């Protein structure tokens, strides 16, 4: 798993590239790919990081 | 004997056949993925059984082909002899 | 071209989503309505 | 130790009352681990008649008599149920039922394939599986290899050709030949596997170009042309 | 039990509307 193929980089061409037609269509959820790294109590927690580094550098 | 032959000629004669025909490729199977050469005892008995039947129907019904499909050949031994010019050494 | 053992291997040993999808695009590139 | 192969061999070499199988319960018990029911047509039957023709002189000697005799009650208490039997079974037949034709011809064929042991399709690695196939092909060749090499054919045709006492008839030979493309073709399939092996590591050893949608792809002529790359001359 | 031919027996022997309802919409 080291190393690509020719049919690694077909395939992984062709999987995202299916991927990127099928959101047109909303034909495919992905909401876990979406809201797994958007996650807004993270988004929140890394906010308040940056205020308390406000907070500690003032 | 026939021991079941007389309770299912009553009815239909030929899901029997058939119901014992998957039992013979069910079982050819079972011998082949076994590495075993000699036929069971427990379908030579099945295989007459089905060749009674097939027989019985032909004695009665007289079905209206029974169609015939034949090699036209079967093999005989011929004869043999040994050359008449002698051997040189 | 000899089927030699052939017989022997069949004895031992017994999509369309994204077609439609293609023809749902080659349908979106007539009109231009769409 | 095949006491139904015993009794033919005394058969077949012609002295069968000079030894008379030493009927005892040291002898003619040891092999039968009641006789055991004799399993052919008649070939195992016949040799009971004849055993016990010759056993009728001593009378005395051999005590297995008795139980040979209790399997023919056996052999015609079974015939007499069978006789009686087929006089019901041929009573038992419903007027009218009109057998269908094209399951007849599906019995028919399904029956005869699978009296001389090949598939029969349904219509109604892994070398545990690898030996498992290469010991159905010493079946088949140590098969081929017992025929007689005196087998020859009779059409049904040589009645066109009034062939004399001595005439030589030109179909004679259409078994012979057909039980040795088998046997030399059973026997030439490690060579044409070493041919196949010949083709396919030469034709798919190049797989990029001949093949015109492999050979017109963005990586493969990427990489083909990022091979050729001649290494640069310092200075 | 006679053998039969080989010519003869060689010779017995809902993903639509999820695209077109998303195709007619957009």
């Amino acid at each position: 798993y080291n190393n690509v193929t020719l049919k690694n980089l077909t395939a992984f061409q062709l999987l995202s590239q299916r991927e990127n037609i099928c959101e047109l269509l909303n034909l495919v959820e992905s909401t876990e790919r979406h809201n797994s790294i958007i996650n807004p109590e993270r988004q929140r927690m890394s906010l308040e990081e940056m205020k308390k580094m406000l907070d500690a550098l003032k | 004997g026939d021991d079941e032959i007389e309770n299912f000629r009553n009815g239909t004669p030929d899901k029997l056949v058939s119901d014992s025909l998957l039992k013979l490729k069910r079982l050819r199977k079972e011998r082949i993925l076994n590495k075993v050469l000699k036929p069971t005892t427990e379908e030579r008995e099945l295989y007459f059984k089905v060749k009674r039947i097939l027989k019985e129907v032909i004695l009665a019904k007289k079905v209206s082909k029974v169609p015939i499909n034949n090699v036209r050949a079967f093999p005989v031994l011929q004869t043999n002899y040994n050359g008449s010019i002698p051997v040189v050494r | 071209s000899l089927p030699i053992e052939d017989n022997y291997i069949r004895e031992v040993v017994g999509s369309k989503l994204m077609e439609c999808v293609n023809d749902a695009v080659q349908t979106l590139l007539q009109g231009d309505d769409k | 130790l095949q006491e139904q192969s015993e009794l033919m061999s005394t058969v077949m070499n012609n002295t069968p009352t000079t030894v008379a199988a030493l009927a005892a319960v040291a002898a003619a018990s040891e092999t039968n681990g009641t006789i055991p029911k004799p399993r052919s047509s008649a070939q195992l039957e016949q040799l009971l008649y004849r055993y016990r023709a010759i056993q009728n002189h001593p009378k005395e000697n051999k005590l297995e008599i008795k139980a040979i005799e209790d399997t023919f009650r056996n052999i015609s208490r079974d015939q007499d149920i069978y006789e009686t039997k087929l006089d019901t079974l041929r009573k038992s037949i419903d007027k009218g039922f009109q057998y269908d034709e094209d399951l007849l011809n599906k019995h028919l064929v399904a029956l005869q394939l699978l009296e001389k042991d090949t598939d029969v399709p349904d219509y109604f690695g892994d070398p545990d599986t690898e030996i498992r196939i290469s010991a159905r092909i010493s079946n088949r060749i140590n098969e081929l290899e017992r025929l007689p090499a005196n087998l020859g054919t009779y059409s049904l045709d040589d009645c066109l050709e009034f062939i004399t006492k001595d005439d030589l008839s030109s179909r004679m030979d259409t078994f012979k030949i057909k039980a040795l493309v088998e046997l030399k073709s059973l026997k030439l399939l490690t060579k044409q596997k070493s041919i196949r092996q010949k083709l396919i590591n030469n034709v798919a050893s190049q797989a990029h170009h001949n093949i015109p949608y492999l050979r017109d792809s963005p990586f493969t002529a990427a990489a083909q042309r990022s091979v050729q790359i001649r290494s640069k001359v310092i200075v």
